[PDB]
């Protein structure tokens, strides 16, 4: 709703709080009734705009490589680590990190679990191939960047309900926690 | 007792092994007096490499972590100087067995980065682990590749663990548990064994 001071600015007259409340209650009554187009625009004259745009993860386009295979590319960042992953529509579950198998690139089990989390959550372990390039940061930061990149790329091959579920599970959010000066 | 030496071996001015004695005596001389253990190993090798050529028996030379023989050591002198592998009698005598100058047997060996010295964790190929000297020594040889489990082997390994009741987690028998074990191990036998150990 239009605030009191900006309503004064539009009217070019000072007004109290109770009369502002009177006006707002009349506007509410007009809204509740079957207000027509003229009444709708009249209300919109006194209704300011605030944009809400959550729920909507930008789904990367599905590209096709020279071999005719469908894939999607995405980026992720965690601390100073930056990852860029290519997820293929079909595959056998092979992840390749900087050209190295994922179990050789990530000796620690925690990082392998982090890489597993996205595909496991949407019940498609062993159905996609991943080729990712990660740079900077350390062990866990690189694992988190790769996880974010794979989730954002995998959003292309899942249903919109599954995309929303991944969003709610925290799998599509860039983690902003970084070292404070 | 069947194998018998073909030379006189002198351990000390008092003690010697006379020609024609059973090889066991030599072995015993190394197990009782450790001072002559290393000399007793070489003699054994020198006998086994020779008599097999004569055709008395077939000899299998099985050496695990064979990449150690042509690399570096972490042993030092009293002046803290490095020691080379060829300066060890135990390592010097075992290199002769790797040379294909005898018949009547086979030489089977396995590389291993685990326990190796001055090799990066991801080095597994023959030249990378052996070095130039090691490859030149073993050349010509037949390399045999060992890979991760294929699906049949992985399924049978988990079935063996289930039959021994070694997977106690209630979700391990299920298909989703098997997929998670497969992803986390990537069908690697050692990783799968270590993961299954504490489940
Ligand atoms: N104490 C002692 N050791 C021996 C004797 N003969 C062989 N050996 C040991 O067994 C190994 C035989 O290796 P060999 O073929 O003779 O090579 P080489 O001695 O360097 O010429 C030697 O390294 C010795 O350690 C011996 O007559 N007395």
């Amino acid at each position: 709703w239009l605030i009191k001071e900006e309503l004064e600015e539009m009217l070019v007259e000072k007004l109290s709080d109770l009369d502002y409340m009177q006006f707002i209650r009349l506007l509410e009554k007009l809204l509740t009734s079957q207000c027509g187009a003229a009444e709708e625009e009249f209300v919109q004259r006194f209704r300011r705009s605030v944009t809400l745009e959550s729920k909507k993860q930008l789904i990367e386009p599905v590209q096709y490589d020279e071999q005719g295979m469908a894939f999607s590319k995405s980026e992720g960042k965690r601390k100073t680590a930056k990852a860029e992953a290519i997820v293929y529509k079909h595959g056998s579950g092979r992840i390749k990190v900087n050209g190295i198998d994922y179990q050789l690139y990530f000796p620690i089990t925690q990082d392998r679990e982090q890489l597993m989390f996205p595909f496991h959550f949407v019940d498609r372990l062993g159905k996609h191939d991943v080729t990712c390039t990660v740079s900077g940061g350390g062990r866990s930061a690189q694992a988190g960047a790769i996880r974010l990149a794979m989730a954002k790329a995998l959003c292309s091959f899942v249903t919109e309900d599954e995309v929303e579920w991944m969003r709610q599970a925290g799998l599509l959010t860039t983690d902003p926690r970084v070292r404070e000066r | 007792n069947q194998i018998k030496v073909q030379e006189k071996y002198v351990w000390n001015k008092r003690e010697s092994t006379e020609k024609g004695s059973p090889l066991g005596e030599v072995v015993e001389q190394g197990i009782t007096r450790v001072r002559n253990a290393t000399d007793a190993v070489g003699i054994v090798l020198k006998e086994l490499k020779r008599q097999s050529s004569l055709g008395m028996f077939h000899l299998l030379v099985a050496v695990d972590g064979i990449n150690a023989l042509w690399g570096r050591t972490t042993l030092k002198r009293e002046d803290k100087s490095p020691i080379a592998p060829e300066e060890l009698a135990l390592v010097h005598n075992l290199r002769k067995m790797m040379k294909n100058d005898w018949h009547g047997g086979a030489i089977v060996s396995a590389l291993s980065q685990t326990g190796s010295l001055f090799k990066p964790r991801k080095a597994y190929l023959p030249q990378e682990l052996l070095g130039k000297e090691g490859f030149d020594a073993l050349d010509p040889f037949i390399p045999i590749l060992v890979s991760n489990y294929n699906p049949k082997e992985f399924e049978s390994c988990i079935q063996y663990y289930l039959e021994n009741n070694w997977l106690q987690h209630e979700k391990a028998p299920t298909e989703e548990g098997k997929k998670e074990l497969l992803f986390l191990s990537n069908a690697n036998p050692s990783l799968l064994e270590r993961h299954c150990a504490y489940l």
